[PDB]
């Protein structure tokens, strides 16, 4: 299968990117950082973690794919690897793979540098409990950042050069990250007449940031509808992505 | 619809029981005289154990922007020492009397009435005003309160 | 058999028709140049050729099949113009990047590199190199394989003057083996040398076909004959004068004979009668000359003294 | 209702005087007369379960060394264990066992009553609605009740407008309220010590009376709870992990006007003070807010000074400096933010309160403070803790 | 004269570029949306520390999204090697980029603080027209020197580097480092140390940080409370007057300008 | 006598890139420079323009010092690849350089109609080709009057037509008094237009000269082909008889690579016996001149398909 044989490519041109490096690097330290000042000042500490996490990961998510399309334009083998024996199909599912594991590890170093900082630091920290709320943990950091691992590839994908796809890279982090729920304040505290506060749980379920939390903060939902509800979030996406890459 | 169909269960009040503790002191409500506010919220009901405690509480600004409906017993229609549960008046349409030197529970002793001759039968039989529930606010209420059981 | 067999196609995007009546036949060693200059109908041959578009009104037939099956592919060389790959790899890896993809085996990646002349600069990144090692490196991956057809859109481009010699004698080492490729160049002295067959297209259509000894043929142009004092200039100024043939007065002991090649067949055994052939210049009209020929037998009138 | 004098006294000393021997009792009994009698260890005077077991009706009773055992439940008529009537003034309750369903020591409308040394352990089942008061006092001007021990009983030590009186080193434990005050203008309480109760100090209605020195362990959902206290004074408490059962408040403060709240310990709980909005302008300062994970609830928009003669209060989350070496902090702290008010406004913003935005929204009130509503800030905070001896 | 033809090219060139009109309204829209809660408060000495950190944020932010890809810009660009062969020199394609990008910052904040002014002026009833002048005349001329500060910072970081994809990760960098930076070390080092590392050095330390002179200047007049100045709270200790405030900012621009043009003179 | 380069040898890191060059240029002339493995191509470039110092030896452009300012108004310099100034317009570009190089601003609009772009004028560099860069990177270098051009390989990324009309552009400017650099590494095409050549490699200046003169100093073979004969079998031999190898390829490519020095009584044996249609003289190119002088320095001849 040729899905493999261009996600070796991207595992191999994502890790030297020194951009990725510097943010995974900060990223690794900040989640030892807070925990360091979450154990000497689990639940309290890992929902720090989640609300770090929401930075980070989809800005190390946009920032590995958001010339993931475009950026191959520029550079010209967009022409050249259609004129091979691939589909777009297979470059698009395939990119997604070779992205997707390099943010399946940088959650590896990430938390896994983090944990270590937690089973060591606390004496105490009953590590049953631990090894199940860090594996529901970085299990959906990275379907937090394989949504907008396939956000990028819609944005880049739409523009025809690079400068303005970093211009909607940096549009789709400060939407879904934080003006998202700043109107959602917006609309709680100058609107109580005309907006029903128990519509306000439903509302979530536009925001995969704000599904990314509410799947590590355990609600009239369930647990179980929001992991189907971000791996929705990823489906649509996808196939988003690839409607676009189809017309090109 | 919605807000309608809210309306359809907030509106009506709970009877008090003798296992009913106040929503600010958390004492026992019904061992005591006077006039006994609750407020129902339509998604659950807190009661006090008097109508001054109930003012107090409603003058906060966490409640200000609350919709809930006040209800507050009817002093004209029911002997003072026990109050009964059947009629219950709306709160923001009575008429409190103050600085009687009746014994209420807690607050300064605001007699409830629906009628407002029957509230000013009770200002002239013990040198008090009668008043509206928009008048009152919490430079009033200290006041009065440290009037009743102060000196 | 023959490899590209363009057969009346005609391809518009939507009322404008970009290539109208395009009928090329390559044959299965000829070495044939696509040259445009107002149409776009250079690039979209070029495509309809490859998988990328489809044609809207007629239909390609690239090595028997269709242009877009997986087996037509794997026996198909493209090196596209301006390729930059990407940078944070090594050249030694973007060429096993690329040998896994073509189903090429892994023992034809040393061997391409040593080909092309990039075993000193590889397991460097693509960064570090310069715009003709990088021409080096878009070769290679067009080798993968045993190719059948060859786009080589724009090959020589930056390119070192020993190493654009030595890509066409890669060329002609090809060809002799029966992969029949395409030059789609614009420094048209430098591929008239290695070109089997000219394929100059205006705006719409195909304006002509056939090798250079045709096309010279069809197109009366005029030998440009220049020499360096056989006998006297004044002296020879006259004789090619009456038989119909322009004699440039220039400044002093040269002869410049722009002759018509309808009767100087007999007409140069006097030149070789009375003097000695010792010092000339003979040459004939060029690509260059045959393309701005062509460029105005359809549309596009001259410029002036000295303007584009 | 028998007498005291139906029983066998043997006399030790002639100025009426007497001491009952060990060995059981049985039935009511009434004091008539100025006894002061005593009583051997093994005097368990057991009533049946009907009646006021010992009323007393004669003043100056040194009643010493009993055991009461069962006596009546009915509240309504004051089924006590020892009822001390109006003219029974300056009695004498020292060092007493009693166990009953009703009320431990009813007095009412006496003078200079001495409760001293009692052990009461309530009850066991009764649902805290029937169980009767600890120590019952109702209109009292000079008692003294000191170091007794009051388990299991309804509202501890219920005190009903009675003006002057002390109540030292008591300790009470698993009751509803530990001390409850209605109505008592000019009291005092030194050194009680609750545990595990519903609310550890009920503060209603009652002015200028010093609440000093008391200590609160593990109590549930209310600290101290003052209603509508005036000129008081509140010196040197400990309040210890005030769990949830209310989220569980350290203190809460509800329209009291006027109190000095100085050297204090407010220590693990979920909220170390609560103050509401027609409680404003007090004398707050020199207090420990240690431990607490929210220190400050404050749901207003009116600034509130929290430091007297330019020294604050000690809070565990300062991450402040002092250069100059005094005692006080550098900057002020704001213990709330506007965020930090806008989950008590809206309850729907806890789904948001993890969000970047709002943490986006606490930094962004950091480095522009015209967003920032002016709540209950303290200039100079303290450095150190200033009760190190109250941890004892 | 040669200095000037260079700048009429960058003032015509950082007009067209759509990433600075957006935030440079961003900063007007803004300034205007905190004046008026400045107003609705009446709050003088926090609309003044508040306006002073906005332009913290952002008068670095246009200085570094103009000049970041002033010289490398040009280098890889090609248009560097053909400006040598002109008659110039390398000072004046340097203070010509210096003049030219800025009058943007001089017309970037005269948008700024003057839209903030009519926000003012307009909505407070009764304000001393004398000392607002005073006020934002201050705010005027000590914002552009910000500016010019982050203008000379970028040309270091763009005659050193050479390639523009680095450059942007060093003018990322330096705006990291000297905005909300330098400003969590210093209040981590008097936490951690609880004040007591060096009671007369830490004071100093503010003048190593453009950006901290910067809010010193503007938080002359109006001290006002304590809080609203956090970790400015240092500058009461620093025994320099306001003038020597205001060289140690012009300071900041001719060693920094001086390095720039030391560095591109061997490029 | 525009360029005049004496001695120079330019030693840097004491690597010593460049040596002993002697490179006089006319007043007239079209010069090329050609550099393959040497480093001369780039460093003799810059040593013209005057930013760089020549360490022992002198660079003397118009007769003058080679970075004073009253020289460098007359000089033109079109770089390799300049993407200019994506925002900026085609005349606000041109506008810039007239105002640094002390043109007078009526030459603008009448070299944005010189050069093609006239059409694509008031249009923003973004949206312009490669060719079209390169179009308005010839309009900064005739910018005015310059007596020196300077070109690094003018015709990259360009049409055919505007690449032969770039070349009677430039044949204006000979006659003009203009002395022209074309530094190129696309060889073929270029024969045409220079009149000297010089092939600088590893650092020394190996041949300069005219193209008569480089294949006078360099015995190479001349290819007389006469495609289109009328008898094949008898002219694989009949060039024989004097030492010229008459091979084919085809079934009338008979490419005789001579000696120079039969010329006569081989076309007395072309002509006096069979009739030609169209005789093709090829000289040895500058392609072929390069590929000798670059092997008699340092190279040895690349492999079957090797490069
Ligand atoms: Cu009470
Ligand atoms: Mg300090
Ligand atoms: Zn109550």
């Amino acid at each position: 299968n040729q899905v493999w044989n261009i996600a070796r490519k991207e595992l191999s041109d994502g890790l030297r990117n020194r951009w990725l490096l510097a943010i995974s690097l900060l990223f690794a330290v900040l989640a030892v950082g807070i925990a360091w000042l979450g154990a000497a000042a689990i639940p309290a500490t890992i929902a720090s973690l989640a609300s770090l996490a929401t930075f980070l990961m989809p800005l190390i998510a946009l920032l590995l794919a958001y010339d993931a399309i475009v950026g191959e334009d520029e550079g010209g083998t967009l022409m050249l690897l259609l004129t091979y024996p691939l589909g777009r199909g297979q470059i698009l599912l395939g990119k997604f793979v070779g992205h997707g594991l390099i943010l399946a590890l940088a959650v590896l170093i990430g938390f896994g540098c983090a944990a270590l900082a937690i089973a060591l630091l606390v004496e105490g920290v009953e590590l049953g409990m631990l090894f199940w709320a860090f594996g529901r943990f970085m299990i959906s950091s990275t379907l937090l950042g394989w949504v907008f691992l396939a956000f990028a590839y819609v944005l880049s994908g739409k523009v025809n050069e690079k400068s303005s796809a970093a211009g909607l890279a940096l549009g789709v982090w400060f939407l879904f990250v934080l003006v998202f729920d700043l109107v959602l304040l917006a609309l709680l505290v100058l609107s109580e007449g005309k907006f029903n506060p128990e519509l306000l749980p439903w509302l979530l379920l536009l925001n995969p940031t704000d599904i990314y939390r509410l799947i590590n903060l355990s609600l009239p939902v369930p647990a179980a509808v929001l992991w189907l509800c971000l791996l929705a979030w990823i489906g649509v996406s996808l196939l988003l992505a690839y409607a676009i890459f189809r017309r090109r | 619809c919605g807000e309608k169909e809210e309306v359809q269960q907030s509106l009506e009040p709970v009877a008090f029981h003798d296992s009913d503790e106040c929503h600010v002191c958390g004492m026992i409500i019904t061992d005591f005289p006077g006039p006994k506010g609750q407020a129902v919220e339509k998604r659950g009901v807190k009661k006090f154990c008097s109508t001054a405690e109930m003012l107090g509480w409603w003058l906060q600004p966490e409640n200000r922007l609350l919709d809930a409906k006040l209800y507050v017993h009817d002093m004209g229609r029911s002997v003072w020492e026990k109050p009964d549960d059947g009629h219950l008046i709306d709160a923001t349409s009575a008429y409190y009397v103050v600085g009687t030197s009746l014994k209420g529970a807690m607050g300064a002793s605001l007699a409830s009435f629906a009628e407002e001759q029957d509230a000013k039968a009770l200002a002239g039989m013990h040198g008090g005003r009668v008043l509206r529930f928009e008048e009152i606010d919490q430079a009033l209420l200290q006041e009065a309160a440290s009037m009743q059981h102060g000196g | 058999m023959n490899a590209v067999e363009i057969q009346g196609v005609s391809q518009r995007y939507g009322s404008m028709t970009v290539l109208h009546d395009l009928n090329l036949n390559l044959g299965e060693g000829e070495v044939l140049g696509l040259f445009g200059h107002n149409g776009a109908g250079k690039t979209t041959s070029m495509k309809l050729i490859l998988g990328l578009l489809s044609p809207s009104e007629g239909q390609v037939k690239v090595l028997g099949r269709a242009p877009n099956d997986p087996q037509v592919r794997r026996q198909l060389g493209y090196l596209p113009e301006n390729v930059t790959f990407y940078p944070q790899l090594s050249g030694r890896e973007t060429l096993r990047h690329f040998a896994r993809l073509k189903g090429a085996a892994l023992t034809q990646v040393d061997e391409l590199l040593e080909q092309v002349g990039l075993a000193h600069a590889a397991d460097r990144r693509v960064k570090t190199y310069s715009k003709g090692m990088r021409q080096r490196l878009g070769l290679a991956q067009a080798l993968l394989g045993e190719p059948r057809l060859l786009l080589l859109d724009e090959p020589t481009v930056g390119l070192d003057p020993i190493a654009t010699q030595d890509l066409y004698l890669l060329i002609d080492r090809l060809r002799q083996r029966g992969t029949s490729i395409i030059l789609c160049s614009h420094v048209l002295p430098g591929v008239e040398a290695h070109i089997n067959r000219a394929a100059i297209l205006a705006k719409g259509c195909l304006q002509a076909v056939g090798s250079l000894s045709q096309l010279r043929a069809e197109a009366g142009l005029p030998v440009r004959i220049r020499a360096s004092g056989i006998s006297e200039r004044d002296s020879w100024l006259q004789r090619w004068t009456d038989a119909g043939h322009s004699a440039r007065g220039l400044s002093e002991s040269s002869i410049e004979v722009v002759a018509v090649n309808g009767h100087k067949l007999v007409l140069l055994r006097q030149l070789l009668g009375e003097g000695e052939p010792e010092d000339i210049e003979i040459h004939q009209p060029s690509l260059e000359d045959l393309y701005r020929y062509y460029m105005e037998r359809a549309g596009d009138v001259r410029a002036q003294e000295g303007r584009l | 209702a028998p007498q005291s004098i139906t029983t066998l006294p043997l006399q030790p000393d002639g100025e009426n005087r007497w001491r009952l021997p060990a060995g059981e009792y049985q039935g009511q009994f009434t004091i008539e007369q100025p006894m002061q009698l005593r009583c051997e260890p093994g005097a368990v005077i057991q009533s049946q379960g009907q009646g006021s077991s010992l009323l007393i009706s004669a003043p100056d009773v040194l009643v010493e060394g009993c055991t009461l055992y069962e006596w009546g439940s009915d509240l309504t008529a004051m089924d006590s264990a020892v009822f001390i009537l109006p003219a029974a003034e300056r009695a004498q309750i020292s060092n007493n066992r009693m166990r009953g369903p009703g009320f431990g020591v009813f007095v009412d409308g006496t003078r200079d009553v001495q409760v001293i040394g009692n052990e009461i352990d309530g009850d066991a089942g009764v649902r805290s609605q029937d169980r009767g008061n600890g120590i019952h006092l109702f209109a009292v001007s000079g008692a003294r009740v000191l170091h007794n021990h009051v388990r299991n009983a309804r509202d501890g030590i219920y005190i009903d407008t009675s003006n002057g009186n002390h109540l030292e080193g008591n300790v009470i434990e698993d009751v509803r309220y530990g001390v409850h005050y209605m109505f008592a203008n000019e009291n005092s309480l030194i050194d009680n010590v609750t545990r595990r109760t519903r609310t550890g100090y009920a503060l209603m209605q009652s002015r200028k009376l010093t609440v000093t020195g008391n200590r609160s362990e593990q109590d549930q959902n209310y600290g101290i709870l003052m209603n509508y206290i005036t000129y008081s004074t509140i010196t040197g408490n400990f309040v210890s992990d005030v769990q949830r059962g209310g989220e569980g408040k350290a203190l809460f403060i509800y329209n009291s006007l006027f109190n000095t709240i100085e050297n204090n310990h407010f220590e693990k709980s979920s909220l170390g003070i609560h103050l509401t909005a027609g409680s404003e302008d007090n004398r707050i300062s020199g207090n420990a807010f240690v431990g607490n994970q929210q220190q400050v609830k404050y749901v207003a928009s009116r600034t509130q000074e929290w430091s007297v003669d330019g020294r604050g209060n000690y809070w565990s989350d300062y991450l402040g400096w002092d250069r100059n070496n005094d005692g006080l902090g550098d900057i002020a702290y704001e213990p709330n933010d506007n965020v930090d008010r806008l989950l008590w406004l809206y309850p729907q913003v806890r789904l948001l309160m993890n969000s970047p935005s709002i943490e986006v929204l606490r930094w962004v009130q950091r480095a522009f403070p015209v967003i920032k509503s002016p709540g209950v800030q303290d200039s100079h905070p303290l450095m150190k803790l200033p009760t190190e001896k109250l941890l004892t």
